[PDB]
């Protein structure tokens, strides 16, 4: 068990970690988050009393160094922030533990929540799509904008999702321009998985990330992003059938932990009713189905 | 965008641009089989293309052969017309390929968009318009090398036969969507009113009569005429 001490909370901020959050008052002693379970990446972000906009946060594996969370008053954020002198963190790690100015990671431990959103997401992968190679930890936010949204302006904070488009050279072989279109196997076997991914848990790596930043954060492209490779498996006749159980049991999640209010600009209702209704794997995400019928039927 | 009637005169400036219609591109006959059962036999078809300027036509036809052994053939007509209407642009020389292509139904514009993918420059547009170049086939010299052709053959014509020596090209399309509207809502009746005098004869080379000016006006107001009648006989107004 790891823990993310914080030096102050000098404005009142809503704070999340994972799918958990905590309400913290200006100046309020807070210093901490401890009890992070090892083995899976985490995310901590902030939302602001006075401005609920631009939710913000960071990624961070606790196996990759010590992390820990400053308040600038310049810059007016949280920011995460590296100790390389390993004494002295467990020092004030400890310390605030003594003092119990903590809050304990609330992990029911029946619930396999958070590894279920998290099962391919890798720190090394989220790193190349948010790319600071100087910090360990990557920060996202609800205004990033991504490569493919740019090519439609500042690329240092982009991120760089792989580009899907179902209308382009890459996406359609010269002389089977029918036959791909309609039946993208082609291009999500070949071109995506082989080619670009090199197998099927870094595909589904970006799209848990994608999902998390588009719920999380309310990013738009990331949403985008997690439509689109849900819809070129759908989208494909010809999947492995590991893939269609898995994609069945991960969407099953991510449905399952998104904030009811929110399924109005989260769900693509062309991508979920083509996905599930009507593309060649309709009958093959029977999970991902039940509980979309039961928690969203107006969508449908 | 899509062309409407706002920007229409946009359609006789000197950006060379065609119109794509495929209604006429899958046609068939419905017949029932000797156990009662209901079938189709396609029929010869074609992708009319159509320069609204010049009034140059690209009749390609669709011999029934392209269907033999092939399912969802109404699918397919679309990505045909997408394929074969590309092959055109390959086959033009750059100076000549159209800086936009406008069909006249939404649905063929992801087939056309896959199949122009090599020319990202050329844009391809839906209209609102309702144009009525479905009734193609009842120019009969259309209908004619389309309905006699033994394999799959391009045929040009001027779809104004010699019009713009005289009109410019805004006045020929408005008169050849008369006309081609007419011949829509009343084939008979249209024909009729374009053959009625045996004086006035198609030139070899030509698809239309040779109306003197003062003729095609009369021409014009009767089809006018016509047009209006059968709107009230459709609605009872």
């Amino acid at each position: 068990m790891n823990t993310v001490p914080f030096t102050s909370a000098p404005i009142e901020v809503t704070i999340g970690i994972d799918q958990y959050s905590f309400n913290v008052k200006e100046n309020q002693p807070f210093h901490g988050i401890k009890d992070i379970p090892i083995g899976h990446v985490h995310v901590i972000h902030f939302q602001h009393a006075d401005n609920s906009s631009m939710r913000y946060g960071y990624w961070f594996d606790c196996r990759m160094g010590n992390f820990y969370i400053q308040y600038d008053p310049k810059d007016g954020l949280y920011k995460m922030m590296e100790e390389r002198d390993g004494a002295k963190f467990e020092n004030i790690v400890h310390n605030f533990k003594e003092r119990q100015m903590m809050v304990s990671y609330p992990k029911i431990d029946e619930d396999d929540t958070w590894y279920n959103l998290t099962e391919f997401v890798q720190m090394d992968k989220i790193r190349k799509i948010v790319r600071k190679d100087e910090n360990q930890f990557s920060y996202v936010d609800s205004s990033m904008t991504t490569v493919q949204e740019n090519e439609l302006s500042d690329p240092a904070h982009s991120l760089n999702y792989t580009v899907i488009n179902f209308k382009s050279r890459e996406a359609i072989r010269p002389g089977h321009e029918m036959e791909d279109f309609l039946d993208k196997s082609y291009y999500l076997n070949t071109v995506m998985l082989q080619g670009i991914f090199k197998n099927s848990s870094n595909y589904f790596g970006e799209l848990q990330f994608a999902f998390l930043n588009a719920m999380f954060f309310g990013n738009y492209g990331s949403s985008l992003q997690w439509h689109a490779m849900i819809e070129l498996i759908c989208s494909s006749a010809t999947v492995p059938k590991h893939m269609l159980d898995k994609l069945d049991e991960i969407l099953y999640y991510q449905i399952k932990t998104l904030p009811e209010q929110y399924s109005d600009i989260l769900l693509n209702e062309r991508v979920w009713n083509i996905c599930l209704y009507s593309s060649f794997q309709k009958n093959s995400l029977h999970n991902t189905e039940k509980i979309m019928e039961n928690k969203y039927p107006e969508l449908l | 965008g899509a062309m409407n009637s706002s920007n229409y005169a946009e359609l006789f400036n000197n950006d060379i641009k065609l119109f794509v219609d495929d209604t006429n591109v899958y046609r068939v006959t419905v017949h029932k089989t000797f156990e009662g059962n209901v079938a189709t036999k396609a029929i010869n078809g074609c992708i009319f293309t159509l320069n609204p300027k010049t009034g140059h036509l690209f009749l390609k036809i669709i011999h029934t052969s392209v269907w033999a052994g092939q399912k969802r053939l109404s699918q397919l007509a679309k990505w045909k017309t997408a394929e074969e209407v590309s092959a055109l642009v390959r086959s033009l020389p750059k100076e000549e390929q159209p800086k936009q292509i406008i069909v006249t139904r939404k649905a063929m514009l992801d087939p056309l968009e896959v199949h122009m993918l090599d020319f990202p420059n050329i844009a391809i547009r839906p209209t609102e318009l309702r144009l009525p170049f479905s009734a193609a086939m009842s120019i009969d010299k259309l209908s004619d090398v389309v309905m006699k052709a033994t394999e799959p053959q391009m045929v040009l014509f001027n779809i104004y036969d010699d019009w713009l020596d005289r009109i410019s090209s805004y006045t020929a399309f408005s008169r050849l969507t008369l006309l081609l509207r007419a011949l829509k809502t009343n084939e008979e009746s249209a024909k009729m009113i374009l053959l009625s005098d045996p004086t006035i004869t198609i030139k070899s080379y030509h698809l239309w009569p040779s109306f003197t000016d003062e003729q095609w006006i009369t021409i014009e107001s009767q089809m006018r005429d016509l047009i209006l009648t059968e709107y009230g006989r459709k609605y009872n107004v």
